[PDB]
């Protein structure tokens, strides 16, 4: 027992050693008995169950309301995270398991703010959406019931450089010498607040006009962060979805970008519309950073969506890789399909549910194990994808705390990302035993006092030591012969200490704490990798660095994160293999890159795809029979009689059935990311 | 590390003027007075009718705080005509760029509009001045006749600046020709000769400028900051410029030849908008002679802990290299939002230590965000990744971020102390403060015990008045200081000398002092700063054997020293300040003489034995290289008797052997000193006689140089002890191997082919793929995955071509991936168009491959038809085609020449099935 050979000082230390370290506080137990060992072993020495100090560790569900069915209904109702409050106990060193349901609510209530980019260039689109607010409606009236629709613009700051200054004509009317009549320019200006009369969208998208800049770049940016910020302004309700649509046609500015205009004041990223709707820190505000926006973004639940002419397609897509949580398409120069472009981001967006944590604990660490649709598993992973609206997706987390910390109490929140539901987690720690309420001080239980009496034997002061503290620092008589050696031959203290009246006490050390009763233990020489020592990402007790939940191995050096390992499709190391310390190790043939995805050898595509359509055509196949082939045909299913072959690449492919007959079918994916197939309805 | 805190200069200026934003030193030659310059760009001044003109300040030092504007220019706006103003210097930011070099001044207004001499126009061409010690001159190299926004008209010449070595100015302006950005060089003398207030847009002959480009490089900000030094070695700094925006705003960096303005190198960002080139310098920072670039992108995201990205900064340090390339490596920054590398300055020699040391700023870090500086100090090996000193903003926000360290300027000792100095600006709440450096001490102590082993029964000397005799023993310490600078000649040193340290709490220490009788000692040395070591002796003795009992533990014996500053301090109150790197205390061990007996001493035999079950190592793996080591003594006992284990040019330790039951612990070290690297594991202190001692260590070793042929380690075992001191050497070898496991395979695609072919005929001349018959594609990939690398190989193909004279499939075009070139003995595609070979007529292919490493590979692309009218002939004589094909290599030559080589060879097979 590993508790016996370090601990047996006192209860405390007792309970620090390990989870199953059980402490004796009854007085009864027999002299020289175990103090300190796991319970079962204990109770042999009759140490009275009632007085045994055996914490044990547990997580508790406070608030557990069922999740909807439906959006439709009250703001209280709905509920779209279960459990909603979890209340978690542990142990200086323990972990528990705890689960959490997530699910898409159909019909929930949707909030879309048309941020519109207002140059000269898109003169052309004002027009295009001059309906847009009557069509918008019908669209979304078979996703949600409570749609609302909201508006802005945005041209760039109205300042030197970016901005038209002459002739003193040109303030008042940018487009003078293109004998035309255009709006002075302006930074932001809100338009219509989010409301559910639609009507009021057309009124007012009737009576807007464009501006006219110098350079090429846009203030977007600037844009984007007042619309997220300004929540009483741009009226985002909490109980729904909010999508912030952008639309624009050029680059954009960045932070530090201002710096030529003169403006070197960071972004603080507050709220400066007035009550003229226009952002008045316009001219005397740099832009914003992409972490600022994405820090805003994410404590707002907006999800972000770049409607973006295809000149430009590419920047903004690799923008938003930097931005997690946010989508991207490509608007036509008219503006003419940005309804399709919404509705389609719409779908992408609550396709996918990530997790997200918030005020964890420098103490704590979590572990996730996805269970994504058809009760797929998938350690380690914190977010599934492909789902529809109204499928249900669960997560297991264990928490483990490095080491008692000193605070008692301490919470954090786990919560999706853009979803207004979270998890809050209420974490204590029992690191002190009950029995120590008794202490008795410098009592006559203690020898001549000189000490404290807690839990069993006395805790001795200063000028005395050993049981009942009997013995005094001047005593170390040397006839005593109390086992103080780990092994006849080798000294008493392994060098490491001297031993007085039979106990060790260590000497000096270098840069931690020496323990143990022959010094043979301490904090600070554990093993190292490339001159690292200990890897931090865990505990170092008696030469062992231990890690914390989310890392792995003897050295600490592997972690346990998923995200080096997600191929770009979305799924992990492109189904050809498993993450290990944060590298796809490949298990089939052929198989290498950073995600298992340079496959060159691997068989024919279709021939994967043959035995998907086994699994959707005919009741045959080992996966039908394991009743698995839903999970593995991802692919949408049509069925055809004439393979269409107006594609540039679909890949007709064929194979011969186990009956005489002979399948026909074809496949390809898309930029949209959807994969799909078609297959002949009668085999030939 | 060096840098004086405790005590800085802090200067102030006008409120909400920017005071601060630009610094930098002033030292005319001419005088022997040093000053500080301080550009305010929005400081209001006494100019007719102009707001927010901007000042520069001349700030002095060893008095009175006291900060005075330069008066560059003292008139208004010029007229072109009758109520008609020619400029408008009004919120020009005059003061937002400062440099200086002897008695020249040049700062700019990048924010200064004009209009131009042929429309009413209103552009940010951008102006500077430029004083030369009593004259001052416009210079306005971007207010050319080249007025609109495509030529340089928003130019905003001079928001950076600098100088070089030859006395040219370089400037750049990030708006020329649509804010692709210019740089723009001159030199002094041109400047100040050719210079005529009559004229707006005076040409410069020597000028050099870069040209417009291609609109795909729009919006760049090409010369955004500036920096010099020289990259080519002809001895004439060359331009060094950063482009925030460019390459999709990546950014990137310029060097220009700076002879002829020609591009010598580029650097590129990783993470788009993290504004690479936000700031560069150009510094020795290895003391090779070579300038190497830092280069600062102060809103790049890093990933931290589960992988969420947070905007922490990064500057890259890129050493430079006689072969002419970069060898680079990265710094990020501590703090989110932080912005660190917002600004880098070149320290010089801050410590005076033979190499340079350079200051990173992140202007809006620590408490609150008031902001930090860092100070990082090089090596020979480059720059210390590790920041020696931390500066902290003191003052709070008023009414914007402090921005403390925003600029900063150093490398120029104003104090004339023999070290530089430091500036740094705190526009946000108009200050600038300057650090010192204080000197800096190196002390080398010595302590020395000679009568090491004690015999308790040597009585020789007695008590101080009292009969008894004691066994005692001498004590010998000394100080040696010295340091570059101005210091004092004499040093004052307090030293503590403790006996038996090792003894803590109440226990009784066995070691006393003879003329006293505590077991501490402290005394008073005054120390010349000389290379003369001075010593001091003293006399301790062991206590009675009747006092104490541990007759094992060793005594220790320890010094430590202290220096009062305060009276060192020099007439400025500047304190010296002890090496960083180097010990305050030194530390000896006694030992009593444990029965022994031989003749009062001990003779210990010390003896050693090394095995391996590594008989052999491959080039690169998993090492798992371990080694078996075994010690004994065979003589009398062994004091700090340890183990000394060396190793070659690559070597790694990775601790000692725990799971192994009979193998036995120890507490082993790791060590690099004196440009050697060894592993160093106390085997007991002391070793019994006749001890035996097995222990086991873990290494990791891989090869890159190909020089040799086999790894070794050599051993030894030392003690403290009177004669035998060092046990007899031995060596241990581990040979070299080579294993490149190669695998070649391959597929087909289809599968197979099934006929008739829909959509298909017969026609007398074929001319495109559907006339002939389905498309069928043969691919083969050559992979390595041993160990060990390959430089050259062959493979081969065999794939039929004729069968009862009919064609079978039909060659179409190559594709290939990887370092090979490829050759057949037939016609590829000999008609234009748009059952293997051992009974069939073969065509084949042979390719040769160049290196491959371990995880590469290669890869070739067959593409080719089947020719569906031999199939209805075959279709018509009635049999089945299991169509085959081949492939075969070998590997012809290692690249490890100094090893056997041994030959590796491999076939595949592929086929593709045609049925009805």
């Amino acid at each position: 027992n590993i508790c016996t050979t370090r601990g047996v000082s006192s209860c405390q230390q007792c309970l620090a050693v390990s989870p199953m370290c059980a402490w004796c506080s009854d007085e009864a137990l027999p002299l020289g008995s175990p103090r300190c060992d796991l319970k079962e072993n204990l109770l042999k020495d009759n140490c009275a169950p009632e007085s045994i100090e055996f914490p044990v560790s547990e997580a508790r569900v406070l608030e557990d309301r069922p999740l909807s069915d439906k959006g439709s209904g009250d703001s209280s109702q709905v509920t779209q995270v279960s459990p909603q409050r979890i209340a978690l106990r542990l142990r200086p060193d323990d972990s528990k398991n705890f689960s959490i349901q997530v699910r898409q609510v159909e019909d929930y209530p949707v909030d879309i703010y048309y941020l519109m980019d207002l140059s000269y260039s898109m003169k052309d689109d004002l027009w295009s959406i001059q309906n847009l607010g009557t069509k918008l409606a019908t669209q979304m009236r078979k996703l949600t019931s409570n749609l609302r629709i909201g508006f802005g613009a945005f041209v760039d700051k109205p300042v030197s450089p970016y901005m038209y200054i002459s002739p003193p004509e040109a303030l008042e009317n940018p487009c003078y010498d293109m004998k035309t009549t255009c709006l002075p320019m302006f930074g932001y200006k809100h338009v219509l607040t989010l409301t559910d009369q639609v009507t009021r969208f057309n009124e007012e998208v009737k009576k807007q006009s464009v501006s006219r800049n110098r350079d090429a770049p846009e203030g977007g940016f600037d844009a984007i962060m007042q619309a997220t910020v300004c929540d009483e302004k741009i009226g985002w309700r909490n109980d729904a979805s909010h999508l912030l649509v952008f639309t624009t046609d050029a680059k954009t500015h960045i932070a530090l970008d201002g710096r030529l205009a003169g403006i070197v004041q960071p972004n603080d990223g507050q709220c400066h519309v007035g009550s003229d709707n226009h952002y008045s820190a316009s001219t005397t505000m740099d832009y914003p950073s992409l972490g600022l926006m994405t820090e805003k973004l994410s404590q707002k639940n907006i999800n972000l969506i770049f409607a973006v002419t295809e000149n430009v397609v590419n920047l903004y897509q690799n923008y938003s890789e930097l931005i997690p949580g946010t989508t991207v398409g490509v608007l036509s120069m008219d503006s003419s399909n940005v309804l399709q472009l919404i509705v389609d981001a719409y779908g992408k967006i609550r396709s996918k549910v990530e997790l997200e944590v918030r005020d964890l604990p420098e103490e704590l660490s979590l572990s996730f194990n996805a269970t994504c649709l058809n009760n797929e598993v998938i350690p380690g992973l914190k977010s599934c994808m492909g789902l529809k609206i109204g499928d249900t997706v669960s997560f297991s987390i264990e928490a483990k705390v490095r080491g008692c910390p000193q605070e008692k109490e301490k919470s954090f929140t786990i919560k999706p990302v853009g979803f207004k539901d979270s998890l809050i987690v209420q974490v204590t720690f029992d690191c002190d035993c009950a029995c120590q309420a008794q202490a008795e001080p410098n009592s006559h239980r203690c020898n001549n006092g000189n000490g404290t009496f807690e839990c069993g034997v006395c805790r001795c002061g200063p000028g005395w030591l050993g049981s009942q503290c009997e013995c005094s620092e001047e005593d170390y008589r040397p006839s005593q012969q109390d086992e103080c050696s780990p092994r006849e031959g080798q000294p008493v203290c392994s060098q490491r200490g001297e031993c007085l009246c039979g106990q060790c006490v260590c000497h000096s050390s270098d840069f931690g704490k020496i323990t143990g009763k022959y010094c043979e233990c301490d904090d600070f020489s554990c093993v190292r990798y490339k001159g690292e020592m200990c890897s931090g990402h865990g505990q170092c007790s008696c030469g062992d660095c231990l890690c914390d939940s989310d890392w792995t191995g003897y050295y600490c050096n592997c972690t346990t994160r998923t995200d080096t390992c997600m191929s770009s499709n979305g799924l992990l190391c492109s189904g050809r293999g498993k993450c290990e310390c944060g590298s796809c190790v490949c298990i089939q043939p052929g198989s290498y890159g950073d995600t298992c995805e340079k496959c060159p050898t691997c068989p024919d595509a279709c021939t994967f795809k043959k035995e998907c359509v086994e699994c959707k055509k005919f009741d045959r196949g080992a996966l039908h029979d394991e009743n698995t082939c839903n999970r593995y045909c991802r692919d949408e299913i049509e069925s055809v009689k004439e393979l269409k072959d107006t594609g540039k690449d679909a890949v007709n492919c064929t194979y011969k059935n186990e009956d005489d007959c002979v399948v026909r079918f074809q496949y390809y994916e898309d930029s949209s990311g959807k994969s799909i197939l078609y297959v002949v309805e009668e085999p030939e | 590390f060096n840098l004086d805190v405790d005590s800085p200069a802090e200067y102030s200026g006008p409120e909400g003027s920017y005071f601060g934003f630009a610094v930098d030193f002033f030292v005319p030659s001419a005088s022997s007075r040093m000053f500080l310059l301080v550009g305010a760009p929005k400081a209001n001044t006494t100019q007719p009718g102009i707001v927010e003109g901007g000042q520069v300040l001349k700030c002095d030092w060893s008095s009175t705080r006291r900060c005075q504007p330069i008066e560059f220019d003292a008139t208004g706006n010029r007229d072109y005509a009758k109520d008609d103003p020619l400029e408008f210097k009004s919120h020009q930011w005059f003061g937002a760029s400062v440099r200086s070099k002897q008695d020249k001044i040049l700062a700019c207004a990048p924010l200064y509009h004009w209009r131009t001499e042929m429309k009413q126009e209103r552009e940010p061409v951008g102006t500077c001045f430029l004083q030369d010690g009593t004259k001052t001159v416009e210079y306005a190299p971007c207010r050319s006749q080249d007025i609109d926004a495509d030529g340089q008209g928003f130019c905003q010449g001079g928001f950076s600046i600098d100088f070089t070595k030859a006395d040219r100015v370089l400037l750049g302006g990030p708006g020329s020709f649509y804010w692709q950005g210019q740089l723009i060089s001159d030199q002094v003398a041109e400047i100040v000769s050719k210079y005529d207030p009559n004229v707006y847009s005076i040409k410069y002959n020597n000028q050099l400028a870069t040209r417009t480009a291609q609109a795909i490089f729009d919006d760049s900000y090409l010369g955004y900051s500036v920096a010099v030094g020289d990259f080519n070695g002809d001895g004439i700094d060359d331009f060094v410029s950063g482009v925030p925006r460019a390459a999709r705003t990546l950014g990137m960096v310029y060097i220009y030849d700076g002879k002829n303005m020609s591009s010598l190198y580029n650097f590129t960002g990783e993470q788009m908008a993290a504004y690479f080139g936000f700031s560069v310098a150009a510094t020795d920072i290895n003391g090779d002679d070579y300038a190497d670039v830092f280069i600062g992108a102060p809103l790049f995201m890093d990933r931290g802990s589960d992988g969420k990205l947070q905007e922490v900064g990064q500057v890259s340090v890129s050493l430079q290299r006689a072969s002419g390339d970069f060898q680079t490596t990265k710094l990020n920054g501590f703090e989110v939002f932080a912005r660190f590398g917002s600004a880098i300055a070149p320290l010089g020699d801050l410590d005076q230590d033979g190499f340079n040391d350079i200051a990173i700023a992140a202007p809006y870090g620590g408490e609150d965000k008031k902001g930090i500086v860092y100070i990082f100090n090089g090596r020979s090996t480059g720059l210390n990744a590790v920041p020696s000193q931390i500066l902290e903003g003191q003052w709070a926000a008023r009414s914007m971020p402090p921005s403390f360290g925003y600029s900063m300027k150093g490398a120029t000792d104003i104090d004339k102390n023999g070290y530089p100095d430091l500036i740094v600006g705190a526009f946000g709440v108009d200050r600038a403060i300057l650090y010192r450096a204080r000197p800096v001490i190196t002390v080398n102590a010595g302590l020395e015990v000679y009568p090491s082993i004690l015999n308790q029964d040597n009585k020789t000397c007695s008590l101080p008045g009292t009969a008894l005799k004691v066994s005692c023993f001498n004590v010998r310490f000394c100080l040696k200081a010295d340091g570059k600078g101005v210091l004092p000649r004499k040093l004052n040193f307090q030293v503590e000398l403790l006996l038996d340290k090792l003894k803590q709490k109440g226990a009784i220490r066995r070691a006393l002092f003879l003329y006293s009788r505590s077991p501490s000692h402290s005394k008073n040395m005054t120390i010349s700063r000389g290379g003369l070591m001075q010593c001091e002796e003293l006399i301790a003795y062991l206590r009675d054997e009747s006092e104490f009992r541990d007759k094992l533990t060793p005594i220790t014996i320890f010094m430590e020293y202290r220096l009062d500053y305060r009276t060192a301090a020099d007439t400025t109150g500047l304190q010296p300040i002890l090496n960083q790197f180097t010990p305050a205390n030194i530390s000896r061990q006694a030992h009593i003489l444990l029965d022994c007996g031989e003749d009062n001493v001990c003779k210990p035999k010390l003896e050693v034995s090394v095995d391996s079950d590594q008989k052999k190592i491959y080039i690169g793996d998993d090492n798992p290289l371990t080694l078996i080591v075994k010690a004994q003594n065979q003589g009398e006992g062994a004091y700090e008797a340890e183990l000394i284990v060396s190793i070659p040019l690559q070597a790694d330790f990775i601790g000692v052997v725990r799971n192994n039951e009979a193998l036995a612990r120890l507490s082993c070290a790791f060590k690099t000193e004196n440009q050697t690297r060894q592993v160093v594991c106390d085997l007991g202190n002391p070793m019994k006689a006749g001890t035996q001692l097995l222990a086991g260590l873990r290494f990791s070793v891989h090869q890159q140089s190909e020089m040799d042929t086999s790894v070794k380690f050599d051993l030894q075992i030392q003690s403290s002890n009177l004669f035998d001191k060092v046990s007899p050497v031995v060596s241990h070898k581990v040979d070299l191997a080579v294993l490149a496991a190669v695998e070649i395979r391959g597929v087909s695609s289809p599968d197979h082919v099934f006929l008739p072919i829909p959509n298909w005929e017969h026609k007398e001349n074929p001319e495109t793929e559907e006339d002939v018959g389905p498309v069928v594609q043969h691919i083969y990939e050559l992979r390595n995955n041993g160990p060990s690398s390959f430089s050259k190989a062959m493979l081969h193909l065999q794939w039929p071509y004729k069968y009862n004279n009919n064609t079978l499939l039909y060659i179409l075009h190559y594709d290939i991936d990887g370092p090979m070139n490829c050759t057949s003995d037939m016609e590829i595609n000999p008609l234009r168009i748009k059952l293997g070979c051992g009974v069939a007529q073969c065509l084949k292919i042979v390719c040769q491959v160049g290196r491959l490493d371990r995880g590469k590979s290669a890869i070739l692309y067959v593409k080719s038809l089947l020719w569906t009218e031999t199939f209805m002939n075959k279709e018509n004589q009635n049999h089945s085609y299991s169509l085959k094909s081949s492939a075969s290599f070998n590997v012809i030559e290692f690249p490890y020449k100094n090893l056997p080589i041994e030959d590796i060879t491999n076939s595949t097979l592929v086929t593709t099935n045609v049925t009805w």
